[PDB]
């Protein structure tokens, strides 16, 4: 219906449930495997933020998978950083990691994370 | 918080 | 870090894409039984909601239940309206269904709701 | 959008 009223903060605030879930590993149904890193997380949250996982797990076969290896280039440290962006909405962009967090969003397929990392780079030209 | 939308 | 940036509207967007993939029942995992009602939705997305669903889907036996029967005091409706709110951030709140919509608010625990019925309830006094 | 939180 078009009466609904909203409460602001939902959102957010579920988000911050899904993130301690994730803390206390409660109901996380997936490992991340980058290189010899291990993250684990929920497939709806990683789905929900990220091109290549909503593609995955949509995947009549992958999505029953426990484990996913990504591209051995891809770099734990900046899968880390996007991780926590994606359960949080904060990006830990420094000048020493810029370069590996773009080439993740870019293989994870995060458009709002590409096109910061892009006006940051462009800006210290 | 509550608002309309 | 505390030099981070923040996505504004990320927090929205993943509580929409987690309703897409409800709609489309994309990696559901629990039904929930009103009466003669059933609904799916994801365990994750209801502890993140309601203390009621935080308590049964913490429980080290009742996190493995693929179905869930509320009491039979439940309205289904007032039930549907609050599963829409928690994917959504918005409550259909009418006269016709305040009192169905409170009373399920405060059996699953979700004290913003009951804030908000309490406060429309007290206006029409 | 993108913030100082
Ligand atoms: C096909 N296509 C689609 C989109 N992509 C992307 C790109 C980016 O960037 N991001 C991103 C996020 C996120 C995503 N997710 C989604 C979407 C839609 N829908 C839904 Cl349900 C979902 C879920 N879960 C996604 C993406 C891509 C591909
Ligand atoms: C114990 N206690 C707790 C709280 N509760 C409630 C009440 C309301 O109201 N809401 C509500 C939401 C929501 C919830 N969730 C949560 C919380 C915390 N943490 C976490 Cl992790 C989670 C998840 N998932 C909850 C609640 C109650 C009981
Ligand atoms: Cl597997
Ligand atoms: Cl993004
Ligand atoms: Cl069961
Ligand atoms: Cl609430």
């Amino acid at each position: 219906a078009d009466s609904c009223i909203q409460f602001t903060r939902h959102a957010s605030d579920v988000l911050l449930n899904l993130n301690r879930l994730r803390s206390r590993d409660i109901l996380t149904d997936v490992v991340i495997v980058v290189s010899r890193e291990q993250f684990r997380a929920h497939k709806t949250v990683l789905m929900a933020c990220s091109g290549l996982f909503y593609s995955i797990f949509t995947d009549q076969l992958k999505c029953n998978l426990s484990v996913i290896n990504l591209d051995p280039e891809i770099n734990p440290e900046g899968f880390c950083i996007l991780l926590d962006f994606m359960y949080t909405s904060r990006l830990n962009l420094r000048e020493g990691n810029i370069m590996a967090v773009m080439a993740t969003a870019m293989y994870l397929q995060m458009e709002h994370v590409v096109d910061t990392c892009r006006k940051f780079i462009k800006a210290s030209e | 918080a509550w608002v309309i939308p």
